[PDB]
């Protein structure tokens, strides 16, 4: 490409990931959080556990990012300055910056207050912000019906010839961080145990909760559907004799008790399932706030003909997000092949390299041309100072 | 000397961490990478004293 | 070295790196040192059904024994092996490994035509951005 | 004479209109030909270590 060292940077609600363009790696992968202790203190850094793993009084691991991908502790970012320096050992105002969630049009302000964090804050000489389900498509898609399974939620953006499909952008709140509620609330009886306590949920989501999780799984059809069949697979086993895959124990060594834990295969199934029905957890939340009818966000999509629509995002589906790499996509596929069969779900997805696909796909930085995406100039924002 | 040494030894550019400004011409902002410089852009220890043995 | 190799969402490569724990530097001519710290992260990281509970189904079992199946990654702590066939090294030790294996890549690339592994002179004409096209 | 002034109103919105088209249709092959030839490149010094 062109003789560039960008610096990439993928802010997603729980993860603030980042690396230069000349590394395919990041240097870092923080949170997005903080444990400030209490001084004030953003403890950035993930070790920096630790901290929480005194569980101080005072601690507090705030988030910076909220469920939306936009970040609500701005200046406490300016773990920007944590990032560049403690991080990355360079100046901001050296080197160029790609930047990472879809919205409707409305926020396109962040940018002014990038503005700030490039220009005023950090004084990065340019920075280019580019859109992460944009940039999971690009790392070489054109158009993607891409769903983020991350610790926000599962936030659907729909992609028609690179344009986003601003009415049809749907991001759900069940992802990571409910399921750290999820299974701090179910595996509550065996931890015996049962933001500031962030020290306490944050933690225990840095150490057994997502030892839970990336450990959690997702029924590949309905867990009530799965569980009839098995349940009814069980009953021909058993009758025809005279053994069913969910009764075997998933025991979980929680380590504060080194106890085991048993959830069964329906269990660890059942907290992934409330991403797709989350009625099962509160009645606020419809069957339309789960992952299969959010099928409004293809029909959504088909105002912008709507099978065409539906033929490019059904046939180019893309699956990424942390929570996603929770075992169980066949899940996408039959909740969406059943709310749209007509074209065929011929699915991508990174699946390792998936939680920072964002990071990757703004890394994808080294693309040959400046001018194949905005890179603003600090006279960019003296542009948008004016009117 | 060192330097002729270091010159009678490993036998050719120079490169330069700069500010490049990038052409579309050229962007209103700036940008630091390691340039191409151009053509035209001490003591000595002896050793077995630091040999260990 | 447990909060570092138990929070990685891949689950498989973590009892890789469990099993080849190298420790290194001119301190580790100490002796048991590495081996308590392996000893140690047996203690602290090692899922197991543990004493408590694998004494209990030790007790279930005399009633051959079984294992209540876990789920999490690091159940199986190891170290790494030392090349004993350099007596240089077999003789001089190998606290200060990271050049033995310094003098293998040395052999290995260098009388190696694979400047894909180290930058040329004509590679310098694209500098320490050529020094960005020799890593491995 | 009306209806081919009322044609030649019409080609020149045509023609404007295309260009922009095919600015974001050239740049989608390209950027995502990038994308593939990194998607390439991602793996092309990897095996090599």
């Amino acid at each position: 490409t062109l003789n560039r060292k960008c610096v990439v940077i993928h802010n997603g609600s729980h993860r603030t990931v980042a690396g230069f363009s000349n590394v395919e790696l990041p240097q870092c992968i923080i949170p997005s959080s903080y444990i400030k202790r209490t001084e004030a203190e953003f403890i950035f850094g993930t070790y920096n556990i630790d901290a929480a793993a005194e569980k101080r009084n005072g601690d507090e691991v705030y988030t910076l990012v909220d469920s939306q991908g936009l970040p609500y502790n701005w200046d406490a970012l300016e773990q920007w300055r944590y990032l560049y320096d403690t991080q990355l050992k360079v100046s901001p105002e050296e080197l160029p910056l790609v930047i990472t969630p879809a919205t409707n049009g409305k926020p396109d302000a962040i940018l002014e207050r990038y503005y700030e964090l490039a220009f005023d804050k950090l004084n990065v000489p340019v920075f280019q912000i580019v859109i992460e389900p944009l940039a999971i498509a690009l790392s070489g898609k054109s158009s993607a019906f891409v769903i983020d399974i991350g610790a926000s939620g599962c936030n659907v953006t729909p992609i028609i010839d690179g344009i986003v499909v601003k009415n049809a952008v749907v991001r759900s709140k069940f992802g990571g961080d409910f399921l750290d509620f999820q299974v701090h609330e179910r595996l509550a009886p065996l931890i015996k145990e049962e933001q500031k306590r962030s020290t306490d949920v944050w933690y225990e989501a840095s150490t057994w909760i997502q030892q839970f999780k990336s450990t959690l799984q997702v029924s590949e059809k309905d867990l009530f559907e799965l569980e009839r069949y098995y349940k009814e697979q069980a009953d021909i086993y058993a009758k025809q004799q005279e053994n069913n895959p969910l009764v075997q124990k998933k025991n979980f060594l929680f380590k504060p008790l080194n106890k085991t834990l048993t959830l069964d295969l329906k269990e660890c199934y059942q907290f992934a399932e409330y991403l797709f029905k989350p009625q099962l957890i509160s009645d606020k939340f419809s069957p339309e706030d789960g992952l299969g009818p959010l099928a409004k966000s293809v029909k959504k999509a088909g105002a912008s003909s709507p099978e065409q629509v539906y033929s490019l995002l059904l046939t180019n589906v893309i699956i990424t997000g942390s929570t996603s790499l929770i075992e169980g996509e066949q899940r996408i596929i039959k909740e969406l092949s059943i709310r749209f069969p007509q074209y065929k779900l011929t699915t991508f997805a990174n699946q390792v390299d998936r939680k920072i696909q964002g990071w990757l796909g703004a890394l994808t930085a080294n693309l040959p041309s400046w001018s194949l995406g905005k890179w603003y100039s600090k006279e960019d924002y003296e542009t948008l100072k004016r009117d | 000397d060192p330097q002729t040494l270091i010159t009678k030894a490993n036998k050719k550019e120079s490169w330069r961490y700069d500010w490049y400004q990038p052409s579309k011409e050229k962007y209103p902002f700036r940008y630091k990478t390691w340039l191409r410089n151009q053509e035209d852009e001490e003591d000595i220890l002896d050793l077995k004293e630091f040999d260990r043995r | 070295v447990g909060l570092t190799l138990d929070n990685i969402d891949d689950i498989n490569k973590a009892k890789a790196v469990w099993e080849n724990i190298i420790i290194v530097g001119g301190t580790t001519s100490i002796s048991g040192f590495k081996e308590a710290l392996l000893g140690q992260l047996l203690k602290d990281h090692l899922i197991i059904e543990p004493e408590e509970e694998k004494s209990k189904r030790e007790e279930e079992a005399k009633s051959f024994v079984p294992t209540i199946e876990y789920v999490q990654c690091p159940t199986v702590i190891k170290l790494a092996k030392y090349p004993d066939y350099f007596p240089e090294w077999k003789k001089s030790g190998y606290s200060e490994i990271i050049f033995l294996g310094a003098q293998i890549v040395s052999k290995q690339i260098f009388t190696h035509p694979k400047d894909t592994f180290y930058i040329t002179r004509e590679k310098y004409n694209k500098g320490p951005a050529a020094l960005w096209d020799v890593q491995f | 004479d009306a209806l081919l002034t009322n044609q030649l109103y019409k080609n020149h919105e045509l023609l404007k209109l295309e260009r922009k088209k095919t600015e974001a249709v050239a740049r989608l092959k390209s950027m995502n030909k990038s994308a593939i030839n990194q998607y390439n490149r991602r793996q092309d010094k990897k095996n090599k270590r």
